[PDB]
């Protein structure tokens, strides 16, 4: 898109980051993997445990 | 080996729109079956590698 301000922007799509759940059935314990995502992006796009 | 791929069936079919998501349910429990089949394939691949 060629904007009115004079800048050109590449427009990508949105609304989904990859998520996996590690599950241990015997101890009923679990953990979450945000695959291919650095922790900085994760810590940015939530509001204290969104 | 082959590349291990999984599919977020709900996101792939309906792209997040709720009107689509409502109508997805008249087709059996299709997305769960897709997920289970891909999970089993990837698990068999991992056991083969080991």
């Amino acid at each position: 898109y060629y904007s009115d301000d004079g800048n050109y922007y590449c427009v990508r799509p949105c609304v989904s980051v990859p998520l996996s759940v590690v599950y241990d059935k015997t101890t009923n314990s679990h953990a979450t993997i945000f695959g291919s995502v650095a922790c900085e992006h994760i810590t940015t796009m939530l509001h204290q445990f969104s | 080996t082959i590349q291990k791929v999984t599919v977020d069936c709900k996101q792939y079919v309906c792209n997040g729109f709720q009107k689509c998501e409502q109508l997805l349910r008249e087709y059996g429990q299709f997305c769960a079956k897709i997920n289970q089949a891909l999970h089993g394939a990837n698990l068999m691949q991992d056991e083969s590698v080991a």
